[PDB]
């Protein structure tokens, strides 16, 4: 096809001048004369038969005038069941040293979002075994979830506990896309999925496909790897009808990489410093991760929050794309409460009495009401002390602290930190325990009897142990 | 090799 | 003794290239021919 | 529409206009003709009177290019060249046309295959060894190439010579060799 | 000496001349040189200016090349010649650097002559992928009781040392470097740790005194020091961490174990912000460029632990971050917390209250942690961490006070793992619950001297086995009870 010449190299932004046969936007171009395959994705047409492109790998060693070849199609990755148990990078090459991925078809990573007449409405609660999640913000089968959190508050531990519970109990070809995360964590996940039998290195019956572009990758790879994993999941949903799980961690890195290349594309910076096209990029990417009438994609996404802002344009823009947000807090994690989910900031769309039932709904609303009352009291509690509160106020503070402690839970993936064995509290135990703590059936137990327990039976047992030993 | 026969004249001078 | 040695060495070096300061393009033509051979 | 890229690329408004002129002439095979043309128009403008008539920012563009139309219809100029000057007065880029002329010159001097070489010496060079090193210089280029050798002199390089073949560069100076020897003697 | 000049400095002197490719400086300013020419120069290739300076070809543009100047742009004028080197920016690596102080480009600044390096390695290489790595298992001993017990560090890890100014971060790194002497002198060559200390934006006098502290402890013989101090150009303070990281990747790739300290990364982010703002790039939060996260993450990602098919080496990174007023929710602190595998929070309240090292045990964490402890240290430190959590909950109480005073340590005093285990054992079994607190340190001192002067056999058994067996358990029990009766 068409051949052109590099005319400018600035970071990950390469300008390529074609003499004839200009390539459409979003096409893939192969730089000629390199040891490893370097792919440039067309982003703009500058005129003068020049295009501007974003490089999917490093641009060092590139010389002005180097040959570039046009592929005639966007980045195409192999899609199919043969991707299960394999690791592939942003451009579909296997990075697990197990040979080529011999699939029958390749899909472009740029596609159109499903139409409005394909949207599905069904809303069925997805039980995760986590107390605060299943009580205050239940997830939904086939709904986008999203886990917001600052730096080091429990995003990856929570996403791995969700992986364990849901993905292991599942039967529908999970997919994991590591976007701008630690390569160490990717190796850990690969090997803990090899040992658990979810990835089968021989006699291939795997049920998870991994796609990884990590912190070490240039901005173009970190900006398109989410689309690559998204494409794998879209294949599993549409052309098989399967019920896919899709885990994305971390998806703020997509916006951040767009912001890193936006300056070099010559665009006036928006607010904060992000690209002017933040919301529409997030929309074109996030509207493809969706359940249709053809298949179901349960999408859990970790979302980094820069400097613990939550009003930074990237988290603020992500909020509108999710059905059940779970917001972790640093102030809570400094109290020792894990998972550090903020009870008064995590929402859900199925938190509706006509879906979860009046029992669940009323218990959740009461828990949130008592926690809100405690928060509003906290200021004069810490100024004057509790000795000045009303007796009803002392009761609301007591029950609120107890509910705080009961919301925490030891995680199976956190035995290395908690020392306790991981508990998986089913839904009715959660509802009943919290209903009882609300009613006042435990006004005599010490508050530390609820910290890091399973169901309320373990709380009463821990209280008995504390009372007898001490 | 003109500059070696440059240098060691100066080196002998310094000697 | 070693510090005096080093300092004498330093004055000797700046004096020797002062000697060159006070002080025939046959080598120039020879290098030209060599580069011409370098094609 | 397809465009003929010259063998050298000049940049700026000068580079763009001259690239346009080159790719226009190459599709009609009138390159040296239009060089003599822009040579002529450059000497047209370099005389002070209508140089001031055209660099005046208080003329109306219609007035300035009206005088330009007049003087360009005087010297039976090619439609290509009249059109170029009409465009430079349209876009108001007229005062920079010398540069464009400049550009075009350079461009076609790599069309004829000339390579500019510059030999700096510490002494005003002899004639013999001047053309001696000219013959030496000849052997670096492919056939079809012509040396534009311009040897200036700078008596600070302390002897030897510094020859620049385009951007290739040999520094046989003696000052730099003395610096290298001093560095080796210190390190 | 006279013939130390005509040695070969004249005969072998590179007095060659070659057909070089050149460019001409168009405009120098703001530490960036717009250079005309260099048609075949590569992106991120090192070029050399007329003054002997060096630079990196950052912006390949159609009509010019933007060159980042590694040094003072005072020595560059418009019209200067700029030669290609044909080599993407790289630094000398090898074992010939151990004991040498160098600047960000690999040049010796200790006056001991040139580094006899035979290998060069690029500063901007890519970190290893997913397959070359393997989980952290081997302990990286710091010699500090608090760190080695509660916040263990394995080989191949990234552990942030974060805290305000003058809270003992450099002291922790220097003790970690001094502690590796007991391993580097031993026989097992799979426990030797070669240390690297990159000093960025620091006072040069402080770096000289650091090299002195390392030479007195005879730790320089296995330590590289890369110095890009406060007066050096911002590009040099930008490059220094990647130079040090390549010097450490040399060991990581050849089956050896390196440790690297970046002191600190906040100053490298400040230098990169200077360069970015002088390049007219859009400033984000706190005027930092959009890719300061990438700046630190492509660097701290090269600290890996290879598997036994890729050599089995490692590279541990201890990046340092200085917070303002104890704010950890700032931009760059949270960036590096997002990159690393844990933190060591040093506090000003603890440091001012005589608790040194002022490690906040409740906030310090090590995501890898347990997988890289010895068995004996694990045995005693599990109970110690449980009791410390109990004590901070109620802030038993006397046990907690006893333990926190047992965690104090002196500067330049890294303890072997056996002696830390002995002290923590004597603290965690209760054997000073009734000794009033202020004598504890004294007791500790005396106690350990006892255990090292007379019971060397028990410590040797703990060293050989790695665990404190039931036999050694009762042995240490009678030792500590007999001493306490004597004390
Ligand atoms: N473990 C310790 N025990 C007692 N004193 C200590 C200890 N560590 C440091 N100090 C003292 O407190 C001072 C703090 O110096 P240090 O360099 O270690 O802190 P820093 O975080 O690096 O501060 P800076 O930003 O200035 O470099 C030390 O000079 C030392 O005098
Ligand atoms: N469910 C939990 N129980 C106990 N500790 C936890 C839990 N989740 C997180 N943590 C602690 O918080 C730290 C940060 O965890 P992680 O999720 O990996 O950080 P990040 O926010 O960058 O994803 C962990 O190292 C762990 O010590
Ligand atoms: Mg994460
Ligand atoms: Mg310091």
């Amino acid at each position: 096809a068409a051949t052109g010449r590099i005319v400018a190299v600035i970071g990950a932004v390469v300008d390529v001048q074609f003499d004839e046969g200009l390539p459409p936007i979003l096409n893939a171009l192969e730089v000629q004369g390199r040891e490893t395959r370097l792919v440039l994705e067309v982003a703009q047409h500058l005129g003068e038969s020049t295009v501007r492109t974003i490089a999917m790998d490093g641009t060092e060693g590139l010389v002005r005038g180097q040959k570039v070849l046009d592929s005639g199609a966007p980045i195409k990755i192999p899609v199919g069941p043969e991707t299960l148990g394999r690791i592939m990078n942003v451009i579909g090459e296997p990075i697990d040293e197990r040979g080529p991925i011999k699939t029958k078809q390749f899909a472009p990573i740029h596609a159109e979002a499903p139409e409005f007449m394909e949207m599905s409405v069904e809303q069925e609660i997805l039980v995760t075994g986590i107390k605060v999640v299943d009580l205050l913000a239940p997830y939904a089968k086939g709904g986008k979830i999203g886990l917001f959190g600052g730096a080091g508050v429990g995003k990856t531990v929570l996403i791995m506990e969700l992986i364990n519970n849901v993905a292991k109990a599942h039967g529908g070809y999970s997919v994991f896309a590591g976007v701008g995360e630690r390569t160490r964590e990717g190796n850990d996940l690969y090997h803990e999925m090899i040992e658990s039998g979810v990835i089968n290195l021989k006699d291939a019956t795997s049920k998870v496909a991994l796609v990884y572009g990590q912190m070490n990758e240039p901005p173009g790879a970190r900006a398109r790897v989410a689309l690559t994993g998204l494409t794998v999941a879209e294949y599993f949903r549409d052309q098989e009808g399967q019920d896919v799980l899709l885990f994305i961690d971390n998806i703020f890195r997509f916006t951040q990489a767009g912001s890193e290349v936006s300056a070099l594309l010559g665009r006036i910076p928006s607010a904060v410093g992000y690209q002017p096209t933040l919301a529409t990029d997030m929309g074109t990417m996030q509207e493809r991760i969706t359940t249709t009438k053809k298949g179901s994609i349960t999408s859990v996404q970790a979302i980094y929050v820069p400097a613990d802002d939550l009003t930074d344009p990237a988290p603020a823009t992500t909020f509108a794309h999710l059905d059940a947000t779970t917001v972790l807090s640093r102030a809570i994690a400094e109290l020792g409460i894990y998972p550090a989910v903020d009870p008064l900031d995590s929402t859900s769309r199925i938190m509706d009495p006509n879906i979860v039932g009046s029992e669940h709904y009323d218990v959740a609303r009461g828990v949130q009401k008592i926690l809100q009352d405690y928060k509003s009291l906290q200021d004069i509690i810490a100024i004057l002390g509790m000795d000045e509160l009303s007796e009803e106020d002392k009761l609301t503070v007591s029950r609120a602290r107890k509910i705080q402690r009961f919301l925490s839970q030891p995680f199976q993936v956190a035995e290395v930190f908690t020392g306790h064995m991981g508990k998986l509290v089913p839904l009715k135990e959660t509802i009943k325990g919290f209903q009882q703590i609300l009613a006042g059936e435990y006004d005599h137990l010490p508050e530390q009897a609820f910290y890091m327990v399973g169901p309320i039976e373990e709380a009463v047992a821990k209280a008995d142990k504390l009372a007898e030993e001490h | 090799q003109k500059l070696f026969v440059d240098k060691i004249r100066e080196y002998k001078s310094k000697r | 003794q070693n510090m005096m040695r080093r300092k004498e060495q330093e004055h000797m070096i700046n004096w020797v290239e002062k000697h060159v300061v006070q002080s025939t393009i046959a080598k120039c033509i020879a290098d030209l021919k060599l580069l011409a051979k370098k094609a | 529409a397809k465009l003929v890229r010259p063998p050298v690329q000049v940049y700026g408004i000068e580079g763009r206009y001259a690239t346009a002129l080159y790719s226009a002439a190459s599709k009609q095979n009138k390159l040296e003709q239009v060089e003599k043309e822009l040579l002529r128009v450059a000497q047209i403008l370099k005389e002070p009177k209508v140089a001031a008539s055209v660099l005046n920012p208080y003329v109306k563009r219609s007035i300035k290019v009206k005088s330009l139309n007049d003087i360009t219809a005087k010297e039976r100029f090619s439609p290509l060249t009249t059109n170029l000057i009409n465009l430079l007065a349209e876009n108001g880029r007229l005062s920079n046309t010398q540069g464009v002329v400049s550009a075009f010159s350079t461009m076609m001097s790599v069309h004829r295959g000339e390579v500019p070489c510059t030999v700096t010496s510490a002494s005003p060079l002899e004639e013999a060894t001047l053309s001696e090193l000219k013959t030496v210089l000849k052997s670096f280029l492919s056939q079809g190439q012509v040396l534009k050798l311009e040897a200036k002199t700078d008596p600070s390089i302390l002897g030897g010579m510094i020859v620049r073949i385009g951007e290739k560069y040999v520094d046989m100076s003696v000052k730099t060799k003395i610096q290298k020897l001093g560095r080796a003697m210190r390190e | 000496e006279m013939s130390s000049i005509l040695e070969e400095r004249i005969l072998g002197a590179d007095t060659s001349v070659d057909l070089e490719e050149t460019g001409r400086v168009l405009s120098i300013g703001d530490g960036i040189a717009r250079v005309h020419g260099l048609r075949n120069v590569q992106a991120e290739e090192m070029v050399e200016f007329s003054s002997g300076l060096k630079g990196m070809s950052l912006n390949l543009e159609p009509d010019n090349v933007g060159v980042v100047v590694f040094g003072n742009d005072k020595l560059i004028k418009e019209g200067d010649i700029v030669k290609r080197t044909g080599a993407i920016v790289d630094v000398p690596v090898g074992e010939e650097l151990l004991g040498r102080v160098v600047d960000a480009l690999g040049n010796a600044i200790d006056g001991k002559g040139p580094i006899g390096s035979k290998t060069r390695r690029r500063v901007g290489l890519k970190a290893p992928g997913i397959i070359p790595r393997i989980s952290v298992r081997e302990p990286m001993q710091t010699g500090i009781k608090a760190v080695d017990s509660l916040v263990p560090i394995g080989r191949g890890q990234r552990e942030l040392i974060i805290g305000d100014r003058q809270t003992g971060k450099t002291s922790i790194a220097i003790d970690t470097i001094i502690n590796q002497k007991r391993f580097n002198d031993g026989s097992d060559e799979k426990k030797k740790l070669y240390c690297i200390y990159v000093a960025i934006g620091q006072k040069r006098s402080t770096v000289a005194q650091l090299v002195k502290r390392l030479t007195d402890a005879d730790a320089m013989k296995y330590t590289i020091v890369v110095s890009a101090t406060a007066s050096d150009a911002a590009p040099l303070q930008y490059l220094a961490p990647y130079s040090g990281c390549s010097m450490g990747e040399y060991f990581r790739d050849n089956g050896k174990h390196a440790l690297i300290i970046y002191d600190d990364l906040s100053k490298q982010a400040v230098a990169y912000r200077q360069m970015s703002l002088l390049l007219r790039r859009p400033p984000g939060r706190e005027a930092y460029p959009g890719d300061v996260f990438y700046l630190h993450s492509r660097l701290l990602e090269r600290a890996a632990k290879m598997n036994d098919a890729f050599g089995g080496g490692s590279l541990t990174a201890l990046p340092v971050i200085e917070t303002q007023a104890g704010d950890v929710s700032a931009y760059i602190p949270t960036n590096v917390i997002s990159i690393t595998d844990g933190q060591i929070f040093l506090e000003t309240e603890l440091f001012y209250k005589g608790i040194r090292p002022a490690i906040n045990v409740g906030l310090s964490v090590s995501r890898v942690g347990s997988a890289a402890q010895t068995r004996a240290m694990k045995q005693v430190a599990g109970t110690m961490k449980l009791e410390l959590a109990q004590y901070r909950e109620v802030a038993l109480l006397s046990r907690g006070v006893r333990l926190t005073e047992l965690l104090k340590q002196g500067q330049y005093s890294p303890m072997a793992i056996e002696e830390q285990v002995a002290v923590i054992y004597a603290g965690v079994r209760g054997y000073l619950d009734k000794l009033e607190p202020s004598k504890i340190t004294k007791f500790e001192n005396a106690f350990l001297s006892h255990v090292v002067s007379q019971h060397q056999a028990l410590l040797g058994t703990i060293r050989a086995d790695g665990k404190i067996s039931e036999q050694s358990d009762a042995k240490l029990k009678e030792i500590v009870t007999n001493f306490l009766a004597g004390f």
